[PDB]
């Protein structure tokens, strides 16, 4: 009820973002939602004084048909002032299970500074471009902008604290409208716990990171292997040898003397199978000198396998990473590749939110237009990561199936 | 007098730091003055305009052409930045069929809106005296000045909060603001519209609005930005292609001007050729000569511009379908309608700069960029009628290493059909023969070597003169496709081979990769391996081409 002033970065203006065609649909949930947010004083009308824009547009999130509106704040996020930190919990990922909570509405109650309320207008297009688009500005704290958790971080801990006085066993972490709660309890006690904890948010998503593990490089165990097993198994050890310093593939290449045909079928010499076997052992092992910098950006690759499957790895140094993994789920996607890429960025994004606290930088097998064309149509998250595209198919993808 | 309502003002500022103008006035002719004097006095009597003191430090030139242009450049390099709403013209495909339809220019547009008091100080101008033997007569704006940077957003924001209400009141009538005029719609009939209309005159009156007393002069068909817009039906302007002896670079620019213009209605368009013949030019006044194919496409343009075609305007209750043809060196062309023969619009693409293609990869970028020009204009993606078989989309789709996804869509059997010209093979083949493939060149004379050992024993090595590392991978790779029978296994170590082909494209810049494409399309099976180099794998024979 106090209002905490608020700047931008010395020598940075406000956002001036484009925003982009909307359907119909949309722009009519867009103008419901807008209205009723103007009849509750959490946005205002604007005039032609303000420059300022950030794209908009509506979605709907998981078990519910109503629409929800979703503004992109990545240009003033990154254009406001850095707030101060908390150190991130490093146990939020040990813990047997996460739930995810939407505590977006509690900051529309906490108003907005006032001078920097010009740089949050958005923009209701119109079809067409037939009447002007609808112009308006946050009076309030809004949800997605950065600076929406940091002011209230001082209220969270106050509502949150008999909570956690109660449960000392149950971590809480807070990212944008998220909230985070983890704990070691059974679904049924965990879930009773999570109403709990929403009752009590009153009156002022089942992930489990423990069922997760980083993933080794594996090697085939055969019985006979053709010419093409062992030229393959050879990219895939030197490829692996860039990874780990003591893999070596001489005795293995020697079996490959000769022009041989590819389904040719070469028994192992004895050479061959230790160093096979030392290969394995090597494998087996962690990598060497692998550690997370704050200071540094996270970037996740994404390869598409095909039949739905797709893997990913979240690094900083090449050949470095910190995490590896393999999404396979199916959920009303079977036949669209996009949206089975934009739900498996999603989870790489909420995995890194709930290991190191904040977004990695992806790099995704895809056309730009194809995704800028239709990434928002299944989107369902608050936050939005960076992107960039790949437009060279990388060699390595098979040696992470 | 009836109480005018007040137009709330819109409070201006300039940019960070900056300061008003102060720019010499021009020393002007004694008809020019006493012209300014006239005009100037006119408008203080009418209240455009007010005369300041000598307090006033800033001041903007003014001129006389008799009537009054004041040059605000310099305030407008240091007025603050809008929100222009005019960003993209709202196309006539999109407009919806009306019975009734009137236009409304509004009498002195930019001057019936007040201006911010805080800001009128910086719109200063002096009137110089007659043989400067006076000091000039200072003015400065009480309204919005023509030309100012300001004027048209906030003019176009207060007809807005203006007609806000009169919109909301009437929902039976669609209203459309442009420029200096509003354009009103309704399918009543032509008494209630006339009507409604005399209403809408009256609430602009309300707040000292003037509207045509006599009818409006504007009536169908209306001609704007290059369009023609009829009671049923809308096209473009005429467009005549001119008979020239030699065709210059500004020549050509117009042509292509009309043609892409022309394109969004007249079906066919191409400006493959025209455009071609202006690549790394930058001379406007330079005469090339037009090759045979941009003659041949530019008689095929006359051909399809030979009579008028019209555009229907748009009807909601109907489905939207999109179809797409393939015209030919990266050229498509498209059709958007809801009826059989009657056109909503129609466009073409031309496909990006690269140096590989596939015809799948042009239709998709095709499919995205119909897509967000139909979600432009009517606000929906519509039903695509696509030259492509279901079956080879599905291949393509679940075979492509990227991810892709056109909406819904169906077949067209209107040649030429994109296809799938080859498909490698995901195992090694048994029983089709292995060619063990490489080639290398020396980085200073440009020689290098080029072949393949199989297991059968065959083998060839060709030396070659003016070529790369990466020509001769490329050329190993061929002779293997060259000299082996209609299956076959190919191992080679160049990533940069394998980089290319795994984007499968039907077609390159590189005369040497078209060649490995028109070989894989005579083959049955291509399994294509790849090892690393230099790590002793037998067959493998780099020795082989470095002699
Ligand atoms: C946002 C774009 C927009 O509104 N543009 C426009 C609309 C318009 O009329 C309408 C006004 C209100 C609702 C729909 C309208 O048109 C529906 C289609 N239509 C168009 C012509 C006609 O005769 N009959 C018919 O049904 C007119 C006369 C326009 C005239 C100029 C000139 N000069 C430029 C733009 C115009």
């Amino acid at each position: 009820i106090e209002t905490v002033p608020v700047k931008l970065k010395p020598g940075m203006d406000g956002p001036k973002v484009k925003q982009w065609p909307l359907t119909e649909e949309k722009i009519k949930a867009l103008v419901e939602i807008c209205t009723e947010m103007e009849k509750e004083g959490k946005i205002s009308k604007i005039g032609p004084e303000n420059p300022y824009n950030t794209p908009v547009f509506a979605i709907k999130k998981k078990d519910s048909t109503k629409w929800r509106k979703l503004v992109d704040f990545r240009e003033l996020n990154k254009r406001t002032q850095d707030f101060w930190g908390i150190p991130h919990p490093a146990g939020l990922k040990k813990k047997k299970s996460v739930t995810v909570l939407d505590v977006g509405d509690a900051y529309f109650s906490v108003p907005l500074d006032e001078d920097f309320r010009k740089y949050t207008a958005f923009t209701i297009p119109s079809i067409n471009n037939e009447t002007p688009g609808i112009r308006y500005q946050y009076n309030v704290l809004p949800q997605g902008w950065k600076g929406s958790p940091a002011i209230f971080q001082s209220s969270m801990t106050k509502i949150l604290e008999p909570f956690k006085k109660q449960n000392p066993d149950i971590v809480i972490y807070q990212y944008m409208d998220d909230l985070y709660v983890g704990s070691d309890l059974e679904i049924g006690q965990h879930r009773t716990k999570i109403e709990e904890l929403r009752q009590h948010l009153l009156r002022w998503y089942e992930l489990h990171p423990d069922k997760w593990t980083v993933q080794p490089i594996v090697l085939p165990e055969k019985d006979s292997w053709t010419v093409n097993d062992i030229q393959k198994l050879v990219g895939k050890l030197n490829w692996a040898s860039q990874i780990y310093p003591g893999i070596k593939v001489r005795q293995l290449s020697k079996l490959l003397r000769g022009t041989k045909a590819l389904t040719e079928v070469i028994p192992l010499t004895e050479e061959a199978e230790l160093e096979l076997a030392e290969n394995r052992e090597i494998l087996k092992e962690p990598v060497h000198g692998v550690y997370y910098d704050p200071s540094k950006d996270l970037i996740a690759e994404i390869q598409k396998q095909g039949q739905g499957q797709w893997t990913y790895q979240i690094y900083q140094e090449p050949f470095k990473n910190l995490k590896t993994g393999k999404y396979a789920r199916m959920r009303g996607a079977h036949t669209n590749d996009v949206k089975q890429l934009t739900e498996a960025v999603q989870k790489i994004t909420t995995e890194s939110i709930v290991i190191w606290g904040k977004t990695p930088k992806f790099k995704l097998p895809i056309q730009k237009e194809t995704w800028e064309t239709w990434w928002t149509e299944y989107w369902q998250a608050t936050w939005i990561p960076e992107w960039e595209f790949v437009n060279t198919p990388p060699l390595v993808k098979l040696w992470y199936q | 007098m009836v109480p005018i309502s007040p137009i709330e003002t819109v409070p201006v500022k300039l940019k960070p730091g900056m300061d008003g103008p102060k720019v010499k006035q021009w020393p002007l002719t004694e008809e020019k003055i006493k012209a300014l004097v006239e005009i100037c006095t006119e408008m203080e009597k009418e209240g455009k305009i007010s005369k300041i003191g000598p307090e006033n430090p800033y001041n903007t030139p003014v001129f006389a052409i008799w009537r009054k242009l004041v040059d605000f450049r310099e305030l407008n390099k240091r007025t603050q930045d809008f929100w222009e709403v005019q960003l993209g013209i709202p196309h006539p495909a999109g407009l919806k069929k009306k019975k009734s339809v009137t236009v409304l220019d509004v009498g002195d547009a930019y001057f019936s809106v007040p201006l911010d008091e805080d800001f009128r100080k910086y719109t200063a101008f002096t009137i110089p005296s007659i043989n400067n033997e006076t000091p000039g007569i200072r003015y400065q704006y009480n309204v919005l000045p023509q030309g100012w940077k300001g004027s048209p957003a906030i003019f176009q924001s207060s007809m807005t909060k203006i007609l806000e209400p009169f919109a909301a009141q009437n929902p039976d009538i669609v209203i459309c603001q442009y420029m200096d005029d509003l354009y009103v719609g309704s399918d009543l009939e032509i008494g209630q519209h006339r009507t409604k209309i005399e209403e809408l005159r009256q609430h602009l009156l309300r707040w000292g609005l003037t509207t045509p007393d006599k009818k409006h002069q504007k009536e169908p068909p209306f001609l704007w930005m290059g369009y023609e817009l009829h009671p049923d039906k809308w096209t473009v302007q005429p467009i005549v292609l001119p008979e020239k002896d030699s065709w210059t670079v500004n020549d050509i620019q117009k042509l292509v001007g009309k043609l892409n213009w022309a394109s969004q209605i007249y079906p066919g368009i191409k400006v493959r050729q025209l455009s071609k013949l202006l690549r790394g030019t930058k001379a406007l006044t330079e005469v090339i000569p037009l090759t045979e194919e941009a003659e041949l496409e530019l008689a095929e343009n006359r051909e399809i511009l030979k009579e008028p075609v019209h555009g229907v305007y748009y009807d909601p209750s109907k489905d939207l379908i999109a179809e797409i043809q393939k015209q030919g060196q990266g050229q498509w062309t498209y059709q958007i309608y809801q009826e059989p023969f009657k056109n909503l619009k129609t466009g073409k693409y031309a496909r990006m700069r690269g140096a590989h293609t596939n015809d799948v990869k042009q239709l998709t970028e095709a499919v995205q960029k119909i897509t967000t020009e139909s979600i432009v204009i009517w606000g929906k993606t519509p039903k695509f009628k696509l030259p492509i078989q279901k079956e080879t989309w599905e291949t393509w789709w679940t075979e492509y290493w990227q991810a892709t996804w056109i909406p819904e869509w169906e077949f067209v059997n209107t040649p030429p059909l994109v296809k799938l010209w080859y498909q490698l093979e995901k195992e090694p083949i048994v029983g089709a023969e292995t060619f063990y493939v490489d080639g290398a060149a020396n980085r200073e004379t440009k020689l290098g070597k080029a072949g393949y050992v199989t297991n059968k024993g065959r083998q060839k090595v060709v030396p070659l003169t003016n070529t790369t590392n990466q020509k001769t991978e490329l050329q190993a790779i061929y002779l293997a496709l060259q000299d082996s029978g209609l299956e076959v296994n190919i191992v080679t170590d160049s990533q940069y081979a394998l980089g290319i082909i795994q984007a499968q494209p039907d077609k390159s810049e590189s005369e040497l990769v078209n060649q490995i494409i028109e070989q894989l399309i005579k083959k049955e099976k291509v399994y294509l391996a790849w090892v690393p180099a230099h790590k002793g794998i037998g067959g493998n024979e780099q020795v082989d081409k470095l002699v």
